[PDB]
C-alpha cells in the first residue's frame, strides 16, 4: 500500500516536472510570438514605406 | 571541572615527535 | 574579420596565504580538521617551575606544581563566491571536441 | 529559500543609474514582478498630489524589500520575512543617526520629495525609498512637522495670532541622544485636518462617554480619581444636541482616532540588534 | 639585514598520537632497554 | 526469541533516509585534496540545478537551526561585577554622549540600587552587598533625577535581553547578550543557557489571577520607581488591561497625595516583552549566593528573547 502511494507521488512528481517542461515549451514559442508582434509595423505602414 | 570522571586513554601532540610539551 | 586590435590591462595582485607571510612566526599554527570537537571554552596549564637547591640554610622545598586555566578564543571568518550559472553547467558536461 | 525577487526593467540603462542605485543599495522601498509598481512610484506621480494617509496606507498594505542590485536590465532585490535578520545600512539623504536605537520606523519622507525619489528620463518609474528613521526621531520630526503645517495654516487663515521666529527657535530642531538636528519648510495639511478634527470632537465624545461611564462602578477609587482631574469647563454642553447627530459625531470620531492611532504608530516596525559605525550598517529583523 | 627571508614548514602541523601503541611485552630486552633509554636520556643532550 | 513491534532495520532505513546531508568540506592544505571537494561542489550545484528528479530530491532532502544575533557591549568593570550569574537581562541605558568609547548596561541588581538610591527584604543587602556604591551608578547615569521627574526613564532604557558570554578584565569588560532569537551560547559551545530573574522582582501575573512570554514592567512609584518582571501565558495584545487592573490597587492610593505640574508625571510606569520562553518548560527556582549571603533566583530555560517596545500602563 505504501509502494502504490510512493509510486503516486513518484507520478505526482514526475508530472509536475512535465508541467514545468511544458509549461516552457509554451512560454518560449509565447515569448517568440510576443517578439514577432513587436517588431511587426502593420501592413497599412509597410505597404509605403516597403 | 571537566575532567572529573573521566578516564584520558592517549593524548594528541602538535607534531612534537621528540618533545613533551607544548599544546 | 579582424577588425580592431585593444589592449586592456588587467591588475596582478600579489595573493598571500598565512604560512607565506611573516606573522606565522607568532603562532605554532595546526589542522584540526573539524573544531566542533572542543566542547570546553577553556584549556588547563600545567605549570611545572623548577628548584633551586640551597644548600646552607637546609630548607628544600620540591617543584612547586601549580595549575592554572586559561580561555579558547573562537572566530568566524566569511566570505562569498561569485561562480556563474553557466561556467557550471559547461563544467558539468565533459566536452570532447576542441 | 530565495527570498530574493526578480524584477526585469523594461529599456536599457545608463551611468548614474549605476551610480544612484550604487547610492541606494543600502535602503529600502516597498513592494505591491511589475516594473511599474514596485514601490512608492503609484503615489509619488504628480497628476494626483502626493498624500500622506493613502501613501501611508499603501505602505502598510503592501510588505517591504530590501533592493540588492541592478544589472544592465536586473532589478535583484529581497523582501522581508518576520522570521531572519537582514543587514540594513542608512543610504538616506537625511544622514540622521544610528546610536543602537532598539525600536526603528519607516515612514515616507517628509523631509524632502526629491531627497528620496530617483528619477529616469528613459524609464518614467520614479521610484522613490521611505524614510527610515529611529524612533524618538521619528515621533519628534513627526511632531515637529504636523504642529508646523497647522500654524502654517492658521497664520494663513490669521496672521495675527501666531508668528514663525518662535516656533523655528524650537519647532525646527529635534533634538536625541546628544545630536542636534534641524530641520524646516498639503499632505501634511490633510494629516493635520484629520488630527484637528478629532482634536475638536474629543471634547463631546469625552464628556458622553464619561458620562456613560461616569457611576458604573457606584463607590470606585479609580473611577473616581479619573473624575477628578478633567476640565471644568467641558463637562456642561452635551444634552442640547440631537441623536443622530450626536451618533454620526462618535462614528466619525471613532474612525479617526483608530486611523490616528495606527498611523501614530510608527507602520513598518523594524528592529536593530548592533550598529557597526565604519562600515554604516546594523543587522535587523523585522517586529 | 641578517638575511632576506626566512624557511618555515610549508604546511600546517599536523595532531600526531602518543601513547595508544599496544603492542605486547616483547622481552626483558625491551623493557631494559627502553628503560635505559627513558633513564640516561636525563644526563645527555645529544 | 521472539518479535518486537519494530523492526530495527527499517528504524535504522528511516533514519538513514531523513538524515541531513553533511556539510560541505573544503580543503585549503593539499590540491589533491582540493579538486576533489570542488569537483563535489560542481556536482552538488549540477543535481541541485538541472531540471531532473534530483532537484526535487534534494530540495526535499533539505530540513529549512540558524544562530540568532548577538550584542557586543564594552561596559566598565568597575561599574559591573563579573560574580553575578550568567544569564542576566541586561539593560543597556542610552548614552547620550557620542564621545563615549564604552557604553553602560544593568543587571536588575544595578537598576534596584539605583532606585533605591533615588529613594526592603534581603534582595537590598544582597546589592548593596554586591554594587558597594549606589554612588557609581548615581553618577554613570547622567541625568536621573531630571529624566524621573519628566519620567521619561523607560525610553532610555533599552533591555538587550539576556547576557550569555561575559569575559573579565581589568578596564572595559566586554559582554555579549543575545538580543533576538533563541538564547545559545556562542564562544562557549552551544550546549545550554538560563535566565536568572531575582524573584523578589518577579510575579506570576496568573497566580495573582489564580506559550509563556515574559514582561518586564517599570513602574513609577510615587517615591521612587522600581522593576518588576511579568511572566504570564495570556495575549500579547492583552497584557496591557490585566496589568492596568494589577496596578489599579496602588496607584490612586499613593496617587492621591502627588499632583503634577509643568505638565509631566501622568504615564504610570511602562512595560515591554521581554520574550517567549516554551510552556513545556516551567520556570525552576533555585539559590543566587554572593560570598556575603544568599538569594532565591528563578531560573528560566529554553528562552527566545524578541525585545518589544516599551507600552505604558
Amino acid at each position: 500500500v505504501e509502494y502504490a502511494e510512493y509510486v503516486g507521488a513518484v507520478k505526482t512528481v514526475a508530472s509536475a516536472l512535465q508541467f514545468g517542461v511544458d509549461a516552457l515549451e509554451r512560454g518560449l514559442i509565447n515569448t517568440v510570438l510576443s517578439v514577432k508582434l513587436r517588431h511587426a509595423p502593420p501592413m497599412f505602414i509597410l505597404q509605403t514605406l516597403a | 571541572s571537566a575532567a572529573e570522571g573521566l578516564f584520558h586513554s592517549f593524548d594528541l601532540l602538535v607534531g612534537k615527535d621528540a618533545r613533551e610539551a607544548g599544546i | 574579420k579582424f577588425e580592431v586590435l585593444l589592449g586592456v590591462y588587467t591588475n596582478a595582485i600579489q595573493y598571500v596565504r598565512f604560512l607565506e607571510t611573516a606573522l606565522a612566526v607568532s603562532c605554532v599554527n595546526t589542522e584540526f580538521k573539524d573544531l566542533s570537537r572542543m566542547t570546553d571554552g577553556k584549556i588547563q596549564f600545567r605549570i611545572s617551575v623548577p628548584t633551586i637547591a640551597h644548600g646552607d640554610g637546609r630548607r628544600p622545598s620540591k617543584q612547586r606544581t601549580f595549575i592554572v586555566v586559561k580561555n579558547c578564543h573562537k572566530h568566524h571568518i566569511s566570505t562569498e563566491m561569485e561562480l556563474s550559472m553557466l561556467d557550471l553547467e559547461i563544467l558539468h558536461s565533459i566536452p570532447e571536441t576542441p | 529559500m530565495d527570498l530574493k525577487v526578480v524584477v526585469s526593467l523594461s529599456s536599457r540603462l545608463y551611468t548614474d543609474e549605476i551610480a544612484k542605485m550604487q547610492q541606494r543599495i543600502g535602503c529600502i522601498l516597498p513592494l505591491a514582478q511589475n516594473v511599474q509598481g514596485l514601490g512608492l512610484g503609484q503615489v509619488y506621480s504628480l497628476e494626483t498630489v502626493p498624500d500622506y494617509v493613502s501613501m501611508y496606507n499603501y505602505l502598510s498594505d503592501c510588505t517591504l524589500a530590501v533592493l540588492d542590485e541592478v544589472s544592465v536590465d536586473s532589478l535583484i532585490l529581497t523582501k522581508i520575512v518576520p522570521g531572519q535578520t537582514y543587514a540594513i545600512k542608512n543610504k538616506y539623504q537625511p544622514f540622521f543617526q544610528w546610536h543602537g536605537t532598539g525600536s526603528l520606523s519607516v515612514m515616507p519622507p517628509v523631509f524632502g520629495r526629491e531627497h528620496a525619489t530617483v528619477k529616469l528620463e528613459s524609464n518614467d518609474v520614479d521610484i522613490v525609498f521611505p524614510m527610515v528613521l529611529p524612533t524618538p526621531i521619528a515621533e519628534e520630526v513627526l511632531q515637529k512637522i504636523l504642529l508646523f503645517n497647522v500654524y502654517s495654516r492658521v497664520v494663513m487663515q490669521a496672521p495675527g495670532n501666531a508668528d514663525m521666529l518662535d516656533v523655528h527657535m524650537h519647532l525646527g530642531s529635534v533634538s536625541y541622544l546628544g545630536h542636534h538636528y534641524e530641520l524646516a519648510l498639503a499632505l501634511l495639511d490633510n494629516l493635520s485636518l484629520y488630527f484637528c478634527i478629532m482634536v475638536t470632537l474629543l471634547p463631546r465624545a469625552s464628556m458622553r462617554l464619561v458620562r456613560g461611564l461616569i457611576r458604573h462602578e457606584h463607590h470606585d477609587l479609580l473611577n473616581l480619581f479619573q473624575e477628578m482631574v478633567p476640565d471644568e469647563i467641558a463637562r456642561i454642553d452635551l444634552d442640547d444636541l440631537s441623536v443622530a447627530d450626536d451618533l454620526s459625531r462618535m462614528r466619525v470620531m471613532m474612525t479617526y482616532l483608530q486611523s490616528l492611532a495606527s498611523l501614530f504608530n510608527l507602520g513598518p516596525r523594524l528592529a536593530t540588534a548592533a550598529y557597526s559605525q565604519e562600515t554604516l550598517t546594523a543587522t535587523c529583523w523585522l517586529r | 639585514e641578517a638575511d632576506n627571508q626566512i624557511m618555515g614548514p610549508s604546511s600546517y602541523a599536523s595532531f600526531v598520537v602518543r601513547g595508544e601503541n599496544l603492542v605486547t611485552a616483547v622481552s626483558y630486552g625491551r623493557v631494559m632497554r627502553t628503560f635505559e633509554h627513558f633513564m640516561a636520556r636525563i644526563v645527555d643532550s645529544p | 526469541k521472539v518479535q518486537g513491534s519494530v523492526d530495527r532495520r527499517r528504524l535504522q532505513r528511516r533514519i538513514a533516509g531523513l538524515l541531513p546531508p553533511p556539510a560541505r568540506r573544503l580543503n585549503i592544505s593539499r590540491g589533491s585534496e582540493f579538486t576533489r571537494d570542488v569537483r563535489g561542489l560542481v556536482e552538488e550545484h549540477a543535481q541541485a540545478s538541472s531540471l531532473s528528479a534530483a532537484a526535487v530530491w534534494r530540495a526535499g532532502l533539505l530540513a529549512p537551526w540558524r544562530p540568532p544575533v548577538f550584542g557586543d557591549f564594552l561596559i566598565h568593570a568597575s561599574s559591573f561585577n563579573n560574580a553575578e550569574a550568567t544569564g542576566t537581562p541586561l539593560f543597556q541605558f542610552k548614552q547620550s554622549d557620542p564621545f563615549s568609547g564604552v557604553d553602560a548596561v544593568f543587571t536588575p541588581l544595578s537598576l534596584f540600587i539605583l532606585m533605591n538610591h533615588g529613594r526592603g527584604g534581603g534582595l537590598t543587602r544582597m546589592a548593596n552587598l554586591l554594587y558597594d556604591s549606589p554612588a557609581t551608578l548615581a553618577d554613570l547615569v547622567p541625568d536621573f533625577g531630571r529624566l524621573v521627574a519628566d519620567r521619561r526613564f523607560h525610553n532610555f532604557i533599552t533591555p538587550v535581553g539576556p547576557l550569555v558570554e561575559n569575559i573579565k578584565s581589568t578596564y572595559l569588560n566586554k559582554i555579549t547578550t543575545v538580543v533576538h532569537g533563541p538564547v545559545v551560547s556562542k564562544a562557549i559551545p552551544r550546549s545550554t543557557v538560563k535566565v536568572t530573574v531575582p524573584q523578589e522582582a518577579f510575579v506570576d501575573l496568573d497566580a495573582w489571577l489564580s506559550d509563556a512570554r515574559l514582561y518586564v514592567a517599570l513602574t513609577y512609584e510615587e517615591a521612587g520607581p522600581r522593576f518588576t518582571f511579568f511572566q504570564s501565558s495570556r495575549g500579547h495584545c492583552q497584557i496591557m488591561n490585566i496589568l492596568r487592573i494589577y496596578y489599579s490597587p496602588s496607584i490612586m492610593h499613593r496617587y492621591a497625595v502627588v499632583q503634577p505640574l509643568h505638565i509631566e508625571e501622568l504615564t504610570f510606569g511602562a512595560v515591554a516583552c521581554l520574550g517567549t520562553f516554551s510552556a513545556t518548560d516551567g520556570w525552576r527556582r533555585s539559590a543566587f549566593n554572593y560570598r556575603g549571603s544568599s538569594l532565591p533566583v528563578v531560573e528560566i530555560d529554553s528562552f527566545y528573547s524578541n525585545v518589544s517596545d516599551w507600552e505604558v500602563i
